[PDB]
Order: structure tokens, then sequence, then C-alpha cells
């Protein structure tokens, strides 16, 4: 199973430096080629660095050319990239993603062959601003209204994104609608999580809400109950 | 040079520092060489008596081969040479031999396949710094090399006579470190760079890619046409060229070098999983060129004079 | 250095409609080109490399041709879960350049009447000196929808925020939440808080609302 999993993502001040890594199992890491890509706010993807199976070609975007740099352990099985000097415009998810073999399709040899794999993505957030985490209150049930009814949370005043939401430690799957976070005046995320479940499951169906912003180390798991008195 | 009699020696291939000086410093050299030849052509005539014959200077073609490169030990050391004609690089050699320099070695930097290097005096030969471990590379050593023909057309040539028996040899090995009973399987790379996928070589300043998956691809203990063509892609890589402080030494041209060789070794990995279908799973490995020097340093290290 | 054009930028099709995206190289590239998906928030897939080759694992309805500066990319027949961004990337070269934004497929389906939900600021958040009201509108299309807040009848504006889903895979509507926010000061003041939202799949505009003290 090819697995790629990007760490070492957060907040980081213009000017100061970040290093974020990617951990490799599951095929032979030291014969293939790595690419760093990287996906501004709704924005899309582009290549930033290239390195080679045995960590000597290294091959860079402009725009992060002279301020970033790639390398490799391939006695770990782990993927670096180091940046510096950061501006604003860095703010971005980053993937680790697996260069293609050569492919008995091809009939060349190339510089690269495009990513087939790609790392879930580690967000890197340029800002001044500080860590904070979130606080989660409760969205209640309510008495068309003997068929279906709806419950949630609302993950609040926290900084920067993104916060993991789960329902029953990830049982609870149909219905779930997480929201995009939307950024308050404050400066502050919101969002906010719902599910519906039959207006009779109820009192014996307990709802779990898994709530996770890692980059605060705020984990919390609250309960959605029906009001009363 | 001088033999240490009744000494018994302990070596370590894999920790060996020439390899790491070597794979550090040492770049391939060529010089001009001359196979002068004569040619005789009676001078028969008219009509059928030949009392002359014209003697000819011919073959007058000038290619570059490379010049052989000798580690030697610096001043108050010495280099113990293993002599044991089946040494397994580790352990104790009851046979040994003190020398000032390594035997010659003309490098090449190629994966999957080892070309021009030492044959095995008496048997095949298969080591690993860890058979147990799947990630570690297998060197063979095979005691008839298998010649390969490679042209700037893009295709090399091997008997498949010839390499049906080496695996059949190579296979007959295996199946004597990893179970007397077990079927020998052979397949192609699983993926990764061109480098890696590829009987990748270098002849000069240019580095074939070939195709290598006919010759990889079989399976042994489990009861065509003559000649093999891998297909080759051949590139220029200049940040592989021999870079010593200021200057870059630029090697001989495409026609100037033979591209063709003596298969004297091959590079495997062993696949995991343990499946014990008492059958075991072996593809063409390389990329770490230190892998290669190992293959012709296994019988040296380096120790104090006193 | 590269430039790629892809086309439409985005369109809307029907389940089971034949969708063609078309990619456009600034220059000669072969066929050393690689078509990716990516789904809001998830990771790209790979599904089609150098041009025609299917990657494995791809559902038999994607395919690719074309070869020199002319490309095209082809579900069959489309599917809930192809809603998706689609990128071309060239590699005959680095740096590897695409087209930015890519292109973005929508369905088109029946339209859906949101079923409405509106939510009181919970007591835990009201010690802290701040209410929010929540409106859910779960499960509609199409997307254009309008959320009206009233306090006391009074129409709101400026204290209010709305986040809005990207097309459920499953059965191709959306779904918006808007945040009322209120100083806990401001909450104490008024007693009917309402919700009123008009759609395409409304009769005529829609009311949740409650009062204080249940
Ligand atoms: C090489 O050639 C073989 C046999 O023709 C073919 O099956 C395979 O696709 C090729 N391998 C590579 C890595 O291109
Ligand atoms: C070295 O060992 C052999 C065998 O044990 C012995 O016969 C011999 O006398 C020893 N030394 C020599 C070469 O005299
Ligand atoms: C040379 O040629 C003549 C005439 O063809 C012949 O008679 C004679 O035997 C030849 N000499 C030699 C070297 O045999
Ligand atoms: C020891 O090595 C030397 C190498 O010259 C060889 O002549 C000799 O046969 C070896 N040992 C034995 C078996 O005598
Ligand atoms: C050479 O070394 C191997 C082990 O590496 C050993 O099995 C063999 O008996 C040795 N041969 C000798 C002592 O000449
Ligand atoms: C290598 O050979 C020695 C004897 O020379 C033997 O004792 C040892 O088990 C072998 N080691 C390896 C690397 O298998
Ligand atoms: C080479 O080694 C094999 C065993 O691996 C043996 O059968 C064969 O006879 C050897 N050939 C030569 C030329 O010594
Ligand atoms: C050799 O490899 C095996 C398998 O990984 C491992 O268990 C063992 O520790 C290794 N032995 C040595 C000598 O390093
Ligand atoms: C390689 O070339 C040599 C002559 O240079 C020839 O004897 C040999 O048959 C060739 N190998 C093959 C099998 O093509
Ligand atoms: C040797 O090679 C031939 C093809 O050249 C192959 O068909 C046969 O199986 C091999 N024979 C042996 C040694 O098993
Ligand atoms: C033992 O060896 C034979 C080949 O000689 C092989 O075919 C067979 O599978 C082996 N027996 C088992 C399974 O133990
Ligand atoms: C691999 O071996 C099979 C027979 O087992 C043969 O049919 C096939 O052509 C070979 N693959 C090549 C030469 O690419
Ligand atoms: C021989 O190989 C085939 C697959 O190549 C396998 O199905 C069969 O079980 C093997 N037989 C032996 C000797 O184990
Ligand atoms: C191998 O050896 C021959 C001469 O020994 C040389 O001409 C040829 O260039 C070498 N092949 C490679 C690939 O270096
Ligand atoms: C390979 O080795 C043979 C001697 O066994 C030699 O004559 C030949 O020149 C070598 N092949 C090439 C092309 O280097
Ligand atoms: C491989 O070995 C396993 C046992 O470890 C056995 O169950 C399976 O049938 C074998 N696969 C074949 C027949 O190739």
């Amino acid at each position: 199973q090819v697995q790629l999993v990007e760490s070492g993502g957060g907040v980081v001040q213009p000017g100061r430096s970040l290093r974020l890594s990617c951990a490799a199992s599951g095929f032979t890491f030291r014969n293939y080629a790595m690419h760093w890509v990287r996906q501004a706010p709704g924005k899309g993807l582009e290549w930033v660095a290239l390195i080679k199976y045995d960590g000597r070609n290294k091959y860079y975007a402009d725009s992060v050319k002279g301020r970033f740099s790639i390398s490799r352990d391939n006695s770990k099985n782990t993927l670096y990239l180091e940046m510096n000097s950061l501006r604003a415009e860095d703010t971005a998810v980053y993937y680790c993603a697996r260069d293609i073999g050569l492919k008995g399709e091809h009939y060349d040899i190339l510089t690269a062959y495009g990513p087939d794999y790609w790392g879930q993505g580690a967000l890197v957030t340029v800002s001044s601003a500080s860590t904070k985490g979130p606080s989660v209150f409760p969205l209640a049930p309510s008495s068309t209204s003997g068929g279906t009814a709806a419950l949630g949370c609302l993950v609040k005043d926290y900084f920067p994104e993104p916060v993991t939401v789960s329902w029953n430690s990830g049982a609870l799957t149909s219905g779930v609608h997480t929201f995009p976070a939307v950024l308050q005046s404050s400066g502050l995320y919101s969002l906010s999580s719902v599910v519906t479940v039959p207006s009779s499951s109820l009192g014996t169906q307990t709802y779990i809400c898994n709530v996770n912003h890692k980059p605060s180390n705020t984990k919390v798991d609250k309960k959605a109950e029906p009001k009363s008195c | 040079e001088v033999v240490l009699v009744n000494v018994t020696e302990n070596f370590n291939w894999c920790k060996n520092d020439m390899v790491e000086q070597m794979h550090e410093d040492i770049c391939s050299l060529w010089d001009q060489s001359l196979k002068p030849c004569v040619k005789l052509t009676p001078l028969c005539v008219g009509a059928g008596s030949c009392n002359t014959s014209v003697i000819t200077q011919a073959c007058p073609k000038v290619s570059f081969e490379p010049i052989p490169i000798h580690y030697c030990a610096p001043a108050g050391f010495a280099i113990l040479k293993c002599n044991n004609k089946t040494f397994n690089g580790t352990g104790p050699c009851t046979n040994v031999s003190t020398v000032q320099c390594t035997h010659g070695i003309r490098p090449v930097v190629s994966s999957q396949l080892l070309l021009n290097g030492s044959l095995a005096e008496e048997e095949v030969v298969i080591r690993s710094c860890n058979f147990t471990d799947n990630a570690k590379t297998i060197i063979v050593q095979l005691n008839t090399s298998v010649e390969i023909n490679c042209t700037g057309a893009g295709h090399c040539n091997i008997a498949r006579a010839k390499w049906n028996n080496t695996l059949k040899q190579i296979a007959s090995k295996l199946r004597e470190q990893f179970g007397n009973n077990k079927t020998i399987i052979f397949k192609q790379s699983s993926g990764g760079d061109p480098e890696i996928v590829t009987h990748w070589f270098n002849c000069g300043g240019e580095f074939f890619y070939c195709n290598s998956t006919q010759l990889f691809n079989s399976t042994w203990f489990n009861s065509g046409s003559d000649t093999i063509t891998l297909p080759c892609r051949i590139k220029q890589i200049i940040n592989m060229w021999c870079k010593v402080g200021k200057m870059m030494y630029a090697p001989p041209i495409s026609g100037q070098i033979r591209c063709s060789s003596n298969i004297t070794g091959l590079l495997l990995t062993r696949d995991g999983g343990n499946s014990n279908n008492e059958s075991e799973i072996f593809r063409p490995g390389g990329g770490d060129m230190r892998d290669n020097w190992r293959s012709e340093l296994y019988k040296y290290k380096v120790v104090k004079i006193e | 250095d590269i430039q790629m054009t892809q086309s439409p930028s985005s369109l809307s099709a029907s389940v089971g409609d034949r969708v063609t995206i078309t990619c456009q190289a600034s220059q000669d590239i072969r066929n050393y080109l690689n078509w990716y998906q990516q789904k809001p928030g998830k990771a790209p897939k790979l599904l089609i490399y150098d041009a025609s080759n299917s990657e494995t694992g791809v559902p038999s309805r994607f395919s690719g041709s074309g070869s020199g500066r002319d490309f095209t990319f082809t579900i069959s027949s489309l599917q809930p879960e192809d809603v998706a961004t689609y990128y071309c990337q060239q590699h005959q070269n680095v740096p590897l350049t695409t087209f930015g934004g890519g292109t973005k497929v929508e369905i088109k389906r029946t339209v859906a009447a949101p079923s409405v939900f509106i939510f009181p600021p919970s007591d835990e958040q009201l010690k802290s000196g701040t209410a929010s009201v929540v409106c859910l509108l779960n499960n509609f299309y199409p997307r254009e929808a309008k959320v009206q807040w009233k306090v006391d009848n009074a129409l709101q504006s400026g204290n209010s925020q709305e986040s809005v889903t990207e097309q459920d895979s499953k059965d191709s509507t959306y779904s918006l939440s808007s945040t009322l926010t209120l100083s806990k000061a401001d909450y104490e003041k008024h007693k009917v808080y309402a919700c009123e939202v008009t759609h395409q799949g409304l009769r005529s505009p829609v009311t949740k609302s409650f009062n204080r003290g249940e």
C-alpha cells in the first residue's frame, strides 16, 4: 500500500523558516524521484520542487528558487523541504508526490514522468498571528418534524486552519455536513458540522463530536443532546 | 607481493573504507590505443600462379581504451589481500597476502549488470551484507563472462544460449542460499527512475538506458531466437563528467570508445513478504555505486605496518 | 517555459452525459501529458498518464487522447462522484506546468427544496458573552439561495456570515450554513429570532424560528 504522510505544518511568521517532511512506505523509496507541489487557498496546483532517486539532481520552480531547498534521507525513507524567508504568498497546502516510474508505455528518457501518488498534504500558514484553540458549542435537536431531525457542533474562534470533525469516532458518516470555515472579523475562524438522523433514534444513539485542531493540540469530544428544563 | 604464511586474518568488506574513498575520488580515464594488424594477400594475377604475396599494414583505427586504476596504501600502511578464491567477504581468511596496491580497476557506472569486472576464479559466487535483509543488494560474481555487443544505433546483443546458462548457474547458487528446494524466479524491476528500471551504464560521456526485461523473466526448478536484442536510449549527461577542482574532464566522443563489454556480474534484490511458497523472486538492482565498488574491493583491507 | 490552457474553465452536465475537456500546450510536447482529478478538500489522484494510458484502478469510463499540442480527456458516462476539478499537466521538461484552476465539473439535476433548520445559542456559549444563532439549509439544488435573518421582525445586516458546501458526491445537492452573531447583551434584548429563506424549490419563502425561553 503506497502511503505518503507529510508532517510539520502550521503557522510561521514572515521572514522565518520551516521544514516539512514526508514519511514514505509501501514501496522502495530509494528508487523513486519525489515532488513537492503546493496549492494556495482555492487556487491551482503549483509545482515547487523535484529530487531524483539518488537525492543528487534537484530542480526548483522560479518562484521559490533560492529560498527553498529539497533533500531526502533514503535511510529513513523521508523527504524534506526547507523553506526560508517566507512571504504571505507562500501560504498553502504542500503535497509530497511520488513520480511515476519508467513505465513500459514510455519510450524516452525524461527528467520527470509526473506524479502518481500524493500525500494528504500539510498546511503552512505564513502569519504573525498567534495559534488559538477552538471552543466547541453544541447544536441541539428540536420538536417533517416527526420524520427526520438535525443536530451538530459549532467549532468557533480558532487559528489557523484546519480542524478535523468526525462523528461517533468515525462511525456515523451518512448525512454529515462539515462546512468550509468562515474567517471572522476577529481574525479567527469558525465552522459547523451537522448530521441528519431520524427523529426516533435519539436517546438511544450516542452522538460523539470528534473535533481536532492539531496546531494547538486541541482535541475535543462533545455530546449532542436534546434540550429540556 | 608477500604471502603471510600461517596467518589468519578477519575481513569485513561491509565496513571497508576503501570502498568509500574510491566511490568519492575515482574517475574513469581513457587513453588512445592501437590494435595494428597485417594483411597478407596472394598476388595471383594471370593466370593462376601466385608466387608472390603482398604484405600490408592495416587496422589503423584508433579507439580509446579505459586505463586501469590502482588503489595504493599510504606510507606506513599496507593492504591485506584475501587469496581464498571463494571468500564471502566476512570472517577469517586462512590464506593472506600483503600488497602495496590493488589489482587494476576499470571503473564503470552501471545498474543491474556489472561490466568489465573481475570473474570468480572457481565457481559462481553470490554475496550480500545481509541475505536475511531483502533490502540489501545481492552481488553476483560470474566465473565466465557473457559478452554484450552495444551499438550507438541504440541496441545491445546477448547470445540467448549463454545468458540462459548464466541464469541456471545463478539460480543454482540462490537455491543453495535460500533453500535447496525452492523455485527461483527472475522478474523485471518494480519501477522507479530510468537509471534504476533499465540496464543503465556509461560509455564515455554517453549513458545507455537498455530495456532489460528480456533478461529477467524466467522460472527455475519447477517440474526462441538465438540472440537477445535489448532496445536502448542514449543520452549525454554532462553532470556526471569528472569534475576535479576547476577543471572538467570531457570523455572521448561517441565514435571513439567501444560500447560493447563483458558482463562479469549482476546486482539483484530479493523480494519480501516471506511467502513460504518455497519460491523466491529476484529483480535487477543497482543505483548504489558503492555496491559496484564492493564487488571488486571485497578482498582488500588497509592496515598499519608495525 | 511551457504554458497549458484548458477549456472549458467550468461546465455543467447531467448524469450519463459525455463530458469532454480539452488541453493545449504552448509548444510540442509529444504525448508527455497527464490528467489529474481533485475532489474538494482531498489530494489529487492520477487518472491518465502520457495522454492515453489509464492508471490502475481507474474506472473504465475515463479516457484520454491527443499528442503534440492538442489533447482531450473524456468521461463517457458522467456519474455523481465525478464532480471535481480536473487538471492537465505536461512533463516534457521542468518546471512541470498546468492550467491555473483547471476545469471544474458540476452536475445538473432536478430542482431540490432545502429542508430548513434553526439553532439557538448554547447555554455554554452565552456564559462567555456571545450568541451564535445558526441556520442550516440541507440538501438543495441549485446552489443559489437567499437567507435572511430577523430579530423582532427586524431584518439584519453585517452581523451574518454564510458558508456553502461543494456538490455532494452521492446526490449532487448543496448545503448552506448561515450564522448570525450578536453580543450576549444584544441577544438578551430581543425575543423572536427568525431565518427566512428564498430558493427555487419553495412555493414561497420559508421561515423557521424560535423565542428565548423554550
Ligand atoms: C521493455 O520491453 C518489454 C518487452 O518488449 C516491454 O514489455 C516493457 O514494457 C518495456 N519495459 C519498459 C520499462 O519500458
Ligand atoms: C604452518 O602451518 C602448517 C599446517 O599446520 C604447518 O605444517 C607449518 O609447519 C606451519 N609453518 C610453516 C610454513 O613452517
Ligand atoms: C614463380 O612463378 C613462376 C611462373 O608462374 C613459377 O614457375 C615458379 O615456380 C614460381 N616460384 C615459386 C616461388 O614457386
Ligand atoms: C594461498 O594463496 C596463494 C596465492 O598465491 C596460493 O598460491 C595458495 O595455493 C593458497 N593456499 C594454499 C591452498 O596453498
Ligand atoms: C574460503 O572462504 C569460505 C568462506 O567465505 C570458506 O567456506 C572456504 O572454505 C574458504 N576456502 C579456503 C580456506 O581456501
Ligand atoms: C562467510 O564465511 C565465513 C568463513 O570464512 C563463515 O564463517 C560465515 O558464516 C560467512 N558469513 C557470511 C557473510 O555469510
Ligand atoms: C563456473 O561455476 C559453475 C558453478 O556455479 C560450474 O558449474 C562451472 O563449471 C564453472 N565454470 C568454469 C568455467 O569454471
Ligand atoms: C540481517 O537482516 C535481518 C532481517 O532484517 C535482521 O533481522 C538482522 O538483524 C540482520 N543481521 C545483521 C548481522 O545485521
Ligand atoms: C559480439 O561481437 C563479437 C565480435 O565482435 C561476436 O563474436 C559475438 O558473436 C557478438 N555477440 C553476439 C551474440 O551478438
Ligand atoms: C536454456 O535456454 C533455452 C532457450 O535458449 C530455454 O528454452 C531452456 O529452458 C533453458 N534450458 C535449461 C538450462 O533449463
Ligand atoms: C522439492 O523440490 C521439487 C523440485 O525438485 C519441487 O518441485 C517441489 O515443489 C519441492 N517439494 C516440496 C514442495 O517440498
Ligand atoms: C518473458 O517470458 C515469457 C515466457 O515465460 C515470454 O513469453 C515473454 O515473451 C517474455 N517477455 C519478454 C521477452 O518481454
Ligand atoms: C511452479 O511455478 C508456478 C508459478 O510460476 C506455481 O504455480 C507452482 O506452484 C510452482 N510449483 C512448485 C514446484 O512449487
Ligand atoms: C569494456 O572493456 C573494453 C576493453 O576492455 C572497452 O573497450 C569497453 O569500452 C569497456 N566497456 C565499457 C562499457 O566501458
Ligand atoms: C570480452 O572478453 C573477451 C575475452 O574473454 C575479449 O576478447 C573481448 O574483447 C571482450 N569483449 C569486449 C567487446 O570488450
Ligand atoms: C503459496 O504458498 C502458500 C502457503 O504459504 C499457499 O497457501 C499458496 O497456495 C501458494 N500459492 C501458489 C499455489 O502459488
